[PDB]
C-alpha cells in the first residue's frame, strides 16, 4: 500500500510569508497528486491537480511542484483568507479509495503567550449525582501545542480525561484549552491532592495548579 | 509454416490501450510451447482452454491483441471485470475463450521525464462492447451546455496519458499485455498446434 | 450555477436506514465519476462509494453490503442508500465530482449523519467556582446532553468579554459535555453576580446557573 506522509502537522505564518507544505509518497506515484484547502465547517477546495497545475479560479500565489515521491505546495505570499488546513491526495490509487495526507493547519503567527492555568473542583451539586468532573483551564495561550498532565495523589493519570480547544481568537490570536478529568464519586473520595501540570513554550518550567479535596 | 507470435510478443513498440493493436493470425502452425514454458511472464491466465493442451487443437482464427496499461490495471483484462480499462478501453466478453498474457515493461516503456506516449480513455458515456475499439478524440461533454470541439470546464479531451516514470511503484509501472482469442467458426480451420 | 446540494442527513438509531440525495446543476451526474466522501468529527476524509458514467460502482470495505449508490438521470441527482447504520457511520457526507487526475473539483456543502442509541437529554449545569486564592476564572460545566447543539451566554448577554465556550466533546456514554468559562477581576467576585444561561432546544431546556465563590 502507498502511504502519504505530510509535514508539518501545523505551521504558523504572518501575512506576506512564503509558506511551504510537503508531501512524501512511500513509492513513486509520478505526477498523480492533488492539493486541497479546507476551512472549518466547509467542504474541500481543489487548488493544484497533477502535482503542479493550478486549478481555474485559484489565485496564482498557490503553486505545486514535484514528481515521483516528494511534493510541495507553495503559497508565495500568504493572504488573510489562506489561513486554513491543507492536504495532498494521491490520485487514481488502487485499491479504490482516496489516500490523503494527514493535513497541515496554518494558523496566525503572534508572539509567544503562556497560558493562565486554573483548576476547578467538582461541585457539591454534581457529587450528589455520583460523578466528579475536575476541570483544568488553559487560557489565552500561543502557540497551540500544550501538554496537560493530571496527577491524583501524585499518580499521573491517563485514560480518564478529554480535552477541547477553541479556534484561534479573532482579536489576540491565542488559544484556550480545557481538560476534564472524570471519576466516580467513590474514586474521587479515595484521594486528596488533585492537580493538572501544564507545560508550554511560554512557561520556563511546568506550572501546576492543585486543590485538596475538602479544603 | 509457423505462426508469427514473435511479431506480437516481441514488438519494439506497443499500442496505447485505447487504440489497442489486433493481429489476425491464420494459415500457420502454432507452437504454444514457446509461450507457456516461458519464465518471463508475470500473468498468464487462460479461460476455457488449457494452455498445455492447446497444441492438439485447431481453430479457424486466432487473434492477438496487445497494448500497455498500469500494473494496477492488469486485473481488469479478464471476463466480467469493471474499471476504466475494461469499461472504456478494452473489454473481454463474459464467454471469453482465450489467454491473457502480461509482463512488467518498466525497463522499456518509462522515461525519466515520464513517457507520455501511452494513453488511455478517461471519459466515455457508456461501457464498451467486448472487443470494441474507440479511437475517437471528441471533446467529452461532462455538463449541460455542449462543447463544439472546444475544451474547457465540463468539456474534456477524452484521452489521458500515463506518463510512466521508472521510479513508479509496481501499480503505476507499465505492463505489456497480449490477449490471445481462439475463434472457431463454420469455416475451414487454419491454426493448429505442433 | 455549478453546484452540488445534499440533503437527507439526520439523527437515526443504529440499525436504521437513511437515504441521501445530491442534486446537481451544471454538472451532469450520469456523465461523471460521482463519489460519496464522508468526514467524521475531527477525522479525515474517507471515501465511501463511486459510480462511473458507464454504470460501474465501487464501495469502501467498511460499507460493502450496507450502502448502495445510485442515480436518477431525469432528476440529475445522486443517491446513497444507507442500511444497517452503525455509530461509526456518523459523519458529514459530501457528494463530489471526480475528475481523476484532474482532482476532485466540485464538492457539495455536506449533510450531517448522526447514528446513536443515545436518548435525547437536556444538560445538567454545574458551577465552576472561582478559587479562594488580579483576575479570576469561573464558569459552567454543561454535562450530559444529546444531541448537539447547546448555546451559552453570560448575564443574558451583558458579559461577553473574555468568555470562552469550548466545543463539545462526546463521552464514552454517548452524551455530550461542554464547559463555558470567563475571566473577571478578582475584585468583582463579591459585588457582581455571574449567571450562565444554557439553551438546548432539542430538549426544550433553558437553564440559568448562578456561579458564586465557594463558601468553606
Ligand atoms: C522473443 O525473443 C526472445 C529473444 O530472442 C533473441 O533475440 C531475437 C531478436 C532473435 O535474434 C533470437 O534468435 C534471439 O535468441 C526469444 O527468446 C529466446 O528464444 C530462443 C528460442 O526461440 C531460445 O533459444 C533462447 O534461449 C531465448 N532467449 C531468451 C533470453 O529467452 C523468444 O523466444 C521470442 N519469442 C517469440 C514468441 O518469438
Ligand atoms: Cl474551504
Ligand atoms: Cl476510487
Ligand atoms: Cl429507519
Ligand atoms: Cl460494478
Ligand atoms: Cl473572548
Amino acid at each position: 500500500e502507498i502511504v502519504m506522509t505530510q509535514s508539518p502537522s501545523s505551521l504558523s505564518a504572518s501575512v506576506g510569508d512564503r509558506v511551504t507544505i510537503t508531501c512524501r509518497a512511500s513509492q513513486g506515484i509520478s505526477s498523480y497528486l492533488a492539493w486541497y484547502q479546507q476551512k472549518p465547517g466547509k467542504a474541500p477546495k481543489l487548488l493544484i491537480y497533477a502535482a503542479s497545475t493550478l486549478q481555474s479560479g485559484v489565485p496564482s500565489r498557490f503553486s505545486g511542484s514535484g514528481s515521483g515521491t516528494d511534493f510541495t505546495l507553495t503559497i508565495s505570499s500568504l493572504q488573510p483568507e489562506d489561513f486554513a488546513t491543507y492536504y495532498c491526495q494521491q490520485l487514481d490509487s488502487y485499491p479504490p479509495g482516496y489516500t490523503f495526507g494527514q493535513g497541515t493547519k496554518v494558523d496566525i503567527k503572534r508572539t509567544v503567550a503562556a497560558p493562565s492555568v486554573f483548576i476547578f473542583p467538582p461541585s457539591d451539586e454534581q457529587l450528589k449525582s455520583g460523578t466528579a468532573s475536575v476541570v483544568c483551564l488553559l487560557n489565552n495561550f500561543y502557540p497551540r501545542e500544550a501538554k496537560v498532565q493530571w496527577k491524583v495523589d501524585n499518580a499521573l493519570q491517563s485514560g480518564n480525561s478529554q480535552e477541547s480547544v477553541t479556534e484561534q481568537d479573532s482579536k489576540d490570536s491565542t488559544y484556550s484549552l480545557s481538560s476534564t478529568l472524570t471519576l466516580s464519586k467513590a474514586d474521587y473520595e479515595k484521594h486528596k491532592v488533585y492537580a493538572c501540570e501544564v507545560t508550554h513554550q511560554g512557561l520556563s518550567s511546568p506550572v501546576t495548579k492543585s486543590f485538596n479535596r475538602g479544603e | 509454416n509457423l505462426c508469427p507470435f514473435g511479431e506480437v510478443f516481441n514488438a519494439t513498440r506497443f499500442a496505447s490501450v485505447y487504440a489497442w493493436n489486433r493481429k489476425r493470425i491464420s494459415n500457420c502452425v502454432a507452437d504454444y510451447s514457446v509461450l507457456y514454458n516461458s519464465a518471463s511472464f508475470s500473468t498468464f491466465k487462460c479461460y476455457g482452454v488449457s494452455p498445455t493442451k492447446l497444441n492438439d487443437l485447431c481453430f479457424t482464427n486466432v487473434y492477438a491483441d496487445s497494448f500497455v496499461i498500469r500494473g494496477d490495471e492488469v486485473r481488469q483484462i479478464a471476463p466480467g471485470q469493471t474499471g476504466k480499462i475494461a469499461d472504456y478501453n478494452y473489454k473481454l466478453p463474459d464467454d471469453f475463450t482465450g489467454c491473457v498474457i502480461a509482463w512488467n515493461s518498466n525497463n522499456l516503456d518509462s522515461k525519466v521525464g515520464g513517457n507520455y506516449n501511452y494513453l488511455y480513455r478517461l471519459f466515455r458515456k457508456s461501457n464498451l462492447k467486448p472487443f470494441e475499439r474507440d479511437i475517437s478524440t471528441e471533446i467529452y461533454q461532462a455538463g449541460s451546455t455542449p462543447c463544439n470541439g472546444v475544451e474547457g470546464f465540463n468539456c474534456y479531451f477524452p484521452l489521458q496519458s500515463y506518463g510512466f516514470q521508472p521510479t513508479n511503484g509496481v501499480g503505476y509501472q507499465p505492463y505489456r499485455v497480449v490477449v490471445l482469442s481462439f475463434e472457431l467458426l463454420h469455416a475451414p480451420a487454419t491454426v493448429c498446434g505442433k | 450555477q455549478v453546484q452540488l446540494v445534499e440533503s437527507g442527513g439526520g439523527l437515526i438509531q443504529p440499525g436504521g436506514s437513511l437515504r441521501l440525495s445530491c442534486a446537481a446543476s451544471g454538472v451532469t451526474v450520469s456523465s461523471n465519476y460521482m463519489s460519496w466522501v464522508r468526514q467524521a468529527p475531527g477525522k479525515g476524509l474517507e471515501w465511501v462509494s463511486i459510480i462511473y458514467s458507464g454504470g460501474t460502482t465501487y464501495y469502501a470495505d467498511s460499507v460493502k453490503g450496507r450502502f448502495t449508490i445510485s442515480r436518477d438521470s431525469s432528476m440529475n441527482t445522486l443517491y446513497l442508500q444507507m442500511n444497517s447504520l452503525r455509530a461509526e457511520d456518523t459523519a458529514v457526507y459530501y457528494c463530489a465530482r471526480d475528475l481523476m487526475v484532474y482532482g476532485i473539483d466540485v464538492w457539495g456543502q455536506g449533510t450531517t449523519v448522526t447514528v446513536s442509541s443515545a436518548s435525547t437529554k437536556g444538560p445538567s449545569v454545574f458551577p465552576l467556582a472561582p478559587s479562594s486564592k488580579g483576575t479570576a476564572a469561573l464558569g459552567c460545566l454543561v454535562k450530559d446532553y444529546f444531541p448537539e447543539p447547546v448555546t451559552v451566554s453570560w448575564n443574558s448577554g451583558a458579559l461577553t468579554s473574555g468568555v470562552h465556550t469550548f466545543p463539545a466533546v462526546l463521552q464514552s456514554s454517548g452524551l455530550y459535555s461542554l464547559s463555558s468559562v470567563v475571566t473577571v477581576p478578582s475584585s468583582s467576585l463579591g459585588t457582581q453576580t455571574y449567571i450562565c444561561n444554557v439553551n438546548h432546544k432539542p430538549s426544550n431546556t433553558k437553564v440559568d446557573k448562578k456561579v458564586e465563590p465557594k463558601s468553606c
